[PDB]
């Protein structure tokens, strides 16, 4: 079944749910079609908050109804990312994240390509297809940012 | 024209979302200043005994 | 009629507390750059006493 997710602005998302698809798995639908984390966004339905852990059918949401959307400031989790300029950015990150997904934040936040992006940690180069908990990065953790020419 | 009631429900909801993250920033900028206290703590600390420790040097040289 | 006055204090209230967030996050991140520098600093120093006091150590024995 269809439902809309509306926001403040005006901007109205359409989705294929099921009744009962939880709240968690609409936002993370949500996150497949705008790139937005599901811990920086609250739904909210009649007036009130939705909590990820419930069904659609748990909050008597039927077919067509329509939701709110409200985006966080910030999520749960940032880590620090230090250029060779000396400049620092702040990035909102989840543990299970990959190296190309940080790589793609960077390019967001900052404009860089990400295959032109060299993340370092602990002195070791960061594999694309492994996470952040692949590699015990933690929260404010420091990635160190090189440009390079991926192939000399 | 006049679902000014459900954005008045949006509007409080971002207030208190906003507030929410102004205050988990805020907490997460005075432990790191506490963590900072710290290390300058430590550096001051250490500064005192590589002094300490050299005055007392200077003392045997001749 | 008068919720609009209502709705404009709370955009009020929610860009204030974005300037503030940011702010926060202003002083976070120049406070990491510090932490850097400070343990550059502990490193160094701890060199320091280790050399000092094996000099001292070569005296009073």
């Amino acid at each position: 079944m269809q439902i809309f997710v509306k926001t403040l602005t005006g901007k109205t998302i359409t989705l294929e749910v099921e009744p009962s698809d939880t709240i968690e798995n609409v936002k993370a639908k949500i996150q497949d079609k705008e790139g937005i984390p599901p811990d920086q966004q609250r739904l909210i339905f009649a007036g009130k908050q939705l909590e990820d852990g419930r069904t659609l059918s748990d909050y008597n949401i039927q077919k067509e109804s329509t939701l709110h959307l409200v985006l966080r400031l910030r999520g749960g989790m940032q880590i620090f990312v230090k250029t060779l300029t000396g400049k620092t950015i702040t990035l909102e990150v989840e543990p299970s994240d990959t190296i190309e997904n940080v790589k793609a934040k960077i390019q967001d936040k900052e404009g860089i390509p990400p295959d032109q992006q060299r993340l370092i940690f602990a002195g070791k180069q960061l594999e694309d297809g492994r996470t952040l908990s692949d590699y015990n990065i933690q929260k404010e953790s420091t990635l160190h940012l090189v440009l390079r020419l991926r192939g000399g | 024209k006049q679902e000014l009631v459900t954005q008045n429900e949006l509007l409080k909801q971002q207030v208190k979302i906003f507030e929410e993250d102004f205050q988990r920033e805020r907490s997460d900028r005075e432990r790191m200043n506490e963590e900072k206290e710290e290390l300058k703590k430590q550096v001051e600390k250490l500064q005192a005994q590589v002094t300490l420790s050299n005055t007392q040097l200077k003392a045997f040289k001749d």
